[PDB]
């Protein structure tokens, strides 16, 4: 239990190559599903039980819609999985393979350099010993948007209005 | 670069407040 | 005139609209015209979520309070009356 | 770990009922009992046919509202501030925007379906 | 499109813009770039044609690879510095990855194969639009972290960019899409001298806009998309044809036209740090951009071509919109050349 | 004229692009659900085929 | 001693639910003047148990044209997030004490939609299909009411956490305060659980069965358990977050009855909504929820961002 | 009659209230007869752990008084 | 660095090849866009929580905002598509050569 | 283009978040406020080029307290040596390290 947040990074690369084969896209939805969860679980495992919990509620959220363009726009009369198509499979298992070498050449090697230096021990070892007394940090900082970044604020709600307004423009024809 | 010097075992030994939180 | 027409029948045809406005316009200017929103401002000061770091005494602060209770110092006597 | 434990132990609740049920009743499958059911006649089409969506628009700008109540989120600790009349302003100014996009979404018949 | 929502679209562009030129935080930067994006593809899309769509979803395609890449180079500085200034980056496979992010913004080769499409694609005022003010934003953070820069990747984008363009504005006969190829060939030139000088790669970009908006000006004027087209332009209106070949001849480099300014400049600075072989290189292979200016210059004013009967209506007629800056424009992107000097003012 | 100035075989099949740059509508209609309404349905009166 | 709480949390819930079906088959009956079931056992409480052994008794059907894996995994993330939204329910201690524990319910509710989704998709048949596209337009418009109306009743709480309710609500129901946000939030409730007037992803007189049309036997049974438990455990939300109870510290009990009571309340009000009104049409439903209930959630929520700053009563963070 | 559904009620009801009581035992079950410590920030844990130490037997719940001291 | 900033960064590249290799439907090339933002979200996110980078916690969120974003910018081109060409296969956009 | 128009109109658009030192709220100090702050002393207005090679040491201690990279071989030495010796049976851990010591409150 003192590496669940390896084994849930490796769900994380999991999930990512099986998306990123391109099976058909309501596959990818859940494979999108069970990459932001274990993203969600590393991010509380480091303490940021908002900023995990706020990628999964949205994408959850986002995928959905996802979900209901891939049975109107990308809807094959025989959908594909990841054991459907060679080129698939080819790519799933060519994803798997990778992650599984990496990991096993981080691991049985302590110190491995593939483009940056990785070290293999724990991801426990980097926390740190400080208390925040009364406080979550997190919060405390992600609740700072509305007093220190007013500017953030401001160019945040102009782009999501001005994002409602470029696709109301877009799907009109 | 150079050693860290730490106090001994004996010059951080205290008569602790044995009590609890509550 | 115009204005009362506007209303009536905005309240008539669609009311769910017209609270909302009114709701929300009034989310917008009341705290404006308000004594207590600087009462909630000093709450929040008042509440010590870190700890109140001593400074070194110099024999010159008169008013900084070098005491466990003594009068010296900000008051939270407003806050017991609140 | 013992939200991890509680995960677990409904999951394993949840697959155990699967495996009950489909391994106690007494099995007997063939081709036209498996076959899709179409209010007793056979489908025209297939199931797997594109589906159009009346109201993608409406998908499309709930992505931004939830976007906006994902930024929303972190009011209640915003209100612990000193600057309470910036942290008002800039919350009234995102619900004011996040009304105005839906009043212009409205008003240019982006609600209506089809 | 309502005039009021094509004004505040193209005032959001300008404002990503502002924001990627006027912040001090990598995050506003890569937020300039997304509000750009946002409100550049609608606009890209104002004339709804199965073409501007498919223009539309290549180049969002693109720019989100590019922004992507940029990000994930913002992250990795952040994690090997914990900065977020825009400064020098103290990483260099961040480095790498917001080049490479950046040369795909800009439409450096090989990130050039989007230009020609999308540019064919949309009219010619999103077209214009493209072409010149889309270039400002990854330029300045090109200048900006060009201390960073490692040499040898942005001279051989900068040479394979030229050296593209000139290749691809051979086979063109949409003049769309020789603009596009010569935009890629004069951001190879830009970006050439990133690393020695910003201020010639200031002027370069200068220059260029003034051409580029003087010779989109005259395609508008002359409702002209293909060199058959602007052919027939010798005949309703001579004058514009014949400044079109002015600014053809000042785009091809040749003094005194204002269009050996940039080149010029550029040669000596890069002669100023002993490179001598990657400047030749560059001017000889702007002889392929003269090329095909050449060649639309004589279709267009130097040789005449046979018109339609049905000019003799619109030779009755006059335009009625008005380009207020058009002459200007040509002015500045044909006679300044005596007034180099002035590139202290850049500095 | 054409597609590009220096034309090869595979290249001259491919007719230059349209004078307003607006390409023919496709005919690949889109097909609709036929839905069986059909008897069992509890709307139907038991009796009822709805082919829609 | 976790794992006992944990089925201590589990099989009562699941009881509950195989009841409150019984409950809702009399409550129906005597709302028709009819009698509920009343031969299998005394009044009917042998029921439930009655309909679950045929259930797992009955052949369960695997569909020619379904993908079997989608087709398994639906119904068990149904029933398990079913029971997982039970975890964080301060009763009047929750099981587990969550500081997010809100933000874990709607992610939770999220998450469940997939079950209905998948179960249609997979089921691969044009009923099944229109059901979970119905089911995405019903989350798509109640989602953001669902969340704004409660970050707007739970800024008078101070956190997200769930326990912090009952002190809040320790002199005075927070309906009393919110009662526009709580009749929003009930319907709100309705939509999600695709309960009364929004049973629009089954629509048994629409769509024959809606999205479990092909699924049979113990299958079928867990997407029930999982509905009647997902209303369940969201007419408790209701209770805690509105209808507040009195929690003696040393008599925890007084707390449990009166709040299991208002959850039995608000069921049955959902069972008496259920045999009142025809059914909406999801159109109808979209807009609805994005025309009547979003202008005035956002009104609200400005409302209730703008009073405790402008009433200085601001509730402590802590 | 109306009446004859309240034993299904009450079942209900029955089944509604044996979690949170089984919950509220347990956690005094588990805690030495008190409620169980909530930890929702990092001083309310650093307080539990050093309880965990001053009792000596790894356990939170035992506290000592003034019995310890001297 | 710790293997998990290993494994989002090898995760992060994933989604990029996988987007920039398309195979025929437009939705996974955005399926892989929101792969890659999701991934940038929590290596930022590890990022900042383990300096401790308190008024850096809200970048995350941004991120986020800007990344759904794009995602129905993404929609909303692949609706267009559809209605043009009847599906959203990526050989449709096949008019605009060079 | 760099057009710093924060630093001439006075607004503080971004420049409260570029570094970790800045102020922050409650006074939460950045895991590595102490070495981001003697980094950004020493290289305060010397310009990049000085900063580079000048406040290197500087920069060194800051870059390992972020990634704490030496740090880490160092204890994952420690650990493969600890191994190695237990493996020969060299070495006993004390009981302290063995869990049979009440740790200090």
């Amino acid at each position: 239990t003192m590496y669940i947040a390896f084994i849930l990074s490796t769900i994380f690369v999991i999930g990512f190559v099986g998306f990123s084969s391109k099976p058909s896209p309501i596959y990818g939805g859940l494979g999108l599903i069970v990459s932001g969860g274990v993203g969600c679980g590393i991010v509380l495992n480091f303490g940021g039980s908002f900023l995990g919990l706020m990628v999964f509620l949205i994408y959850l959220g986002g995928m959905l819609v996802v979900f209901g363009y891939t049975t109107a726009m990308a809807t094959e009369m025989y959908p594909e999985v990841w054991v459907s198509n060679k080129t698939v499979f080819g790519a799933f298992v060519s994803g798997l393979m990778m992650e599984f070498c990496m990991v096993y050449y981080a691991l049985k090697e302590e110190e491995v350099e593939i483009i940056f230096k990785f070290n293999g021990l724990g991801d426990w070892v980097i926390y740190d010993t400080g208390d925040s007394g009364f406080f979550s940090e997190e919060a405390m900082g992600i609740a700072a948007l509305y007093s220190y970044g007013t500017w953030l604020v401001i160019v945040t709600g102009w782009s999501l209005l001005i994002g409602v307004v470029v696709i109301m423009e877009i799907t009109r024809g | 670069p150079g050693i860290v010097e730490l106090p001994t075992l004996e010059d951080l030994k205290v008569q602790e407040v044995k009590v609890s939180s509550s | 005139g115009r204005i009362a027409s506007f209303l009536k029948n905005a309240w008539a045809k669609e009311p769910v609209l017209v609270a909302s406005f009114a709701i929300g316009g009034l989310a917008i200017i009341l705290p404006s015209l308000s004594p207590y929103t600087n009462y909630a401002i000093r709450i929040n000061r008042a509440t010590p979520y870190n700890y109140p770091v001593p400074l070194r005494d110099d024999g010159n602060m008169p008013d900084v309070p070098s005491h466990p209770q003594d009068p010296q110092g900000p008051s939270l006597e407003w806050l017991k009356n609140l | 770990m013992n939200i991890m434990l509680t995960l677990l132990t409904n999951v394993t609740l949840a697959s155990l009922l699967v495996l009950i049920a489909f391994w106690l009743p007494q099995l007997n499958a063939y081709s036209e009992k498996t076959s899709p059911y179409e209010c007793g006649f056979d489908p025209m089409g297939s199931a797997r046919l594109p589906f159009s969506m009346k109201f993608f628009l409406v998908a499309i700008t709930f992505l931004l509202f939830d976007l906006e109540i994902a930024l929303l989120l972190p009011l209640p600790w915003a209100s612990q501030t000193n600057n309470l009349k910036t942290m008002l302003t800039m919350a009234l100014f995102l619900l004011i925007l996040l009304a105005a996009s839906l009043a212009y979404e409205w008003t240019q018949k982006g609600l209506e379906w089809a | 499109m309502n005039p009021i929502i094509y004004t505040t679209l193209i005032m959001t562009v300008m404002s990503g813009t502002m924001l990627v030129m006027i912040s001090s935080h990598w995050l506003l930067i890569w937020i300039g770039f997304e509000m750009n994006l946002l409100a550049m593809i609608p606009v890209l899309m104002k004339n709804f044609n199965p073409r501007a769509t498919e223009a539309a979803t290549k180049y969002f395609l693109t720019q989100a690879t590019a922004s992507m890449m940029l990000m994930m180079a913002i992250i990795i500085n952040l994690l090997y510095s914990g900065q977020w200034t825009i400064t020098k980056m103290f990483n260099p496979v961040a480095m790498t990855m917001m080049t490479m992010a950046l040369a795909m913004k800009l439409g450096l080769s090989p990130f050039h194969f989007w230009v020609p499409e999308v540019t064919q694609g949309i009219s010619l005022q999103a077209g214009l639009l493209l072409l010149t003010w889309q270039k400002l934003a990854p330029l300045s953070v090109l200048c900006q972290i060009s201390q960073s820069i490692n040499p040898n990747l942005m001279l051989t984008m900068a040479m394979l960019s030229i050296l593209i363009g000139g290749w691809g504005g051979l086979n063109q006969t949409q003049l769309r899409k020789i603009m596009a190829y010569s935009s890629i060939a004069h951001m190879g030139w830009m970006t050439a001298v990133l690393p020695y000088n910003t201020t010639m790669t200031i002027l370069n970009l200068l220059i260029y806009i003034t051409m580029t908006l003087a010779m989109f000006m005259l395609l508008i004027h002359s409702s002209a998309t293909t060199t058959l087209s602007l052919s027939h332009t010798w005949n309703k209106m001579p004058v514009i044809t014949s400044l079109m070949m002015v600014t053809l001849l000042s785009m091809g480099g040749l003094p005194p036209l204002s269009g050996f300014m940039p080149k010029w400049m550029i040669i000596q600075e890069m002669t100023k740090n002993e490179s001598i072989i990657m400047p030749t290189l560059m001017a000889m292979t702007a002889l392929l951009n003269l090329y095909f200016y050449m060649r639309l210059a004589y279709s267009s004013s130097l040789t005449m071509f046979p018109s339609t009967n049905n000019m003799k209506m619109k030779w009755q007629f006059e335009h009625t919109k008005q380009m207020k800056l058009l002459p200007t424009m040509i002015v500045l992107s044909t006679l300044v050349l005596p007034m180099t000097p002035a590139l202290s003012s850049l500095n | 004229g054409g597609a590009v100035m220096y034309p090869t075989k595979e290249t001259a099949h491919w007719k230059p692009p349209p004078w307003n740059d607006v390409d023919p509508p496709k005919d690949t209609l889109v097909s609709n659900l036929t839905l069986n309404f059909g008897p069992q349905h509890p709307a139907a009166h038991g009796v009822l085929r709805l082919v829609m | 001693m976790f794992m006992i709480n944990i089925l201590s949390l589990i099989i009562p819930i699941l009881l509950a639910v195989a009841f409150l079906t019984l409950v809702e088959r009399k409550v129906l009956g005597y709302m028709q003047l009819r009698k509920g079931p009343n031969v299998v056992g005394p009044y009917g409480l042998l029921q439930p148990i009655a309909d679950a052994l045929k259930l797992f008794t009955k052949e369960p059907l695997r569909p020619a044209t379904s993908s079997i894996s989608m087709f398994i995994i639906a119904p068990i993330l149904a029933l398990s997030l079913a029971l997982t939204m039970w975890v964080p329910l301060p009763m009047p201690y929750p099981l587990i004490n969550m500081n997010l524990g809100v933000l874990f319910m709607l992610a939770m509710s999220s998450l469940a939609v997939y079950s209905i989704l998948w179960s249609g998709w997979a089921s691969n048949s044009k009923y099944a299909l229109i059901g979970a596209l119905r089911a995405v337009a019903q989350t798509i418009s109640y989602e953001v009411t669902l969340a704004i109306i409660l970050l707007s009743v739970l800024l008078m709480n101070g956190s997200y956490t769930l326990s912090t309710l009952i002190t809040t609500q320790e002199h005075i129901w927070m309906i009393f305060t919110s009662w526009p946000l709580a009749m929003m939030w009930f319907i709100s409730t309705l939509a999600e659980t695709n309960r009364a007037p929004f049973d629009l992803t089954e629509g048994e007189s629409e769509l024959v069965s809606g999205f479990n049309v092909e699924y049979a036997a113990g299958p079928f049974a867990m997407f029930f358990m999982a509905e009647y438990a997902n209303i369940i455990m969201m007419n408790a939300f209701t209770a805690i977050l509105f209808l507040g109870a009195s929690h003696d510290p040393h008599t925890p009990e007084l707390y449990t009855i009166n709040f299991v009571l208002k959850t039995l309340a608000l069921t049955i009000t959902f069972l008496w909504i259920r045999a009142s009104y025809p059914r909406f049409r999801y159109d109808q439903l979209m807009h609805l929820l994005w025309k009547s209930f979003l202008p005035l959630t956002l009104a609200l929520c400005m409302w209730h961002i703008s009073l405790p700053i402008m009433t200085a009563s601001i509730p402590p963070q802590s | 009659m109306w009446f004859e559904i309240l034993p299904g009620i009450a079942v209900m009801a029955a089944c509604l209230f044996i979690p949170g009581m089984a919950t509220a035992h347990i956690h005094k079950f588990t805690n030495g007869g008190k409620e169980k410590r909530v930890a929702h920030f990092s001083y309310q844990w650093n307080l539990m752990e050093r309880d965990r130490c001053i009792s000596g037997v790894n356990r939170y719940h035992v506290t000592k008084g003034l019995e310890n001291i001297d | 660095m710790p293997l998990v900033y290993m494994n989002i960064i090898m995760a992060f590249a994933i989604a990029l090849a996988g987007l920039l290799m398309y195979r025929s439907h437009l939705m996974s090339s955005l399926l892989c866009l929101e792969g890659m933002m999701l991934s940038l979200f929590i290596m930022s996110t590890l990022i900042i929580l383990n300096t401790h980078f308190t008024l850096a916690n809200m970048m995350p969120i941004i991120l986020l905002v800007f990344a759904a974003c794009e995602a129905a910018l993404g929609l909303s081109l692949l609706v267009m598509v559809s209605n043009t060409y009847g599906t959203d296969y990526v050989q449709n956009l096949n008019l605009l050569q060079c | 283009p760099f057009f710093d128009v924060q630093k001439r109109l006075g607004l503080d658009l971004d420049r409260w978040m570029t570094i970790q030192s800045a102020e922050q709220p409650h006074k939460i100090p950045g895991r590595c406020h102490a070495f981001e702050k003697e980094w950004i002393e020493c290289a305060h207005g010397i310009g990049g080029i000085r900063a580079e090679k000048e406040c290197k040491i500087e920069f060194d201690d800051f870059v390992e307290c972020l990634l704490r990279q030496k740090t880490m071989k160092r204890l994952s030495a420690i650990k493969r040596q600890r191994d190695k010796l237990i493996k020969e049976g060299k070495y006993t851990p004390p009981p302290h390290h063995l869990g049979k010591e009440d740790p200090r409150p």
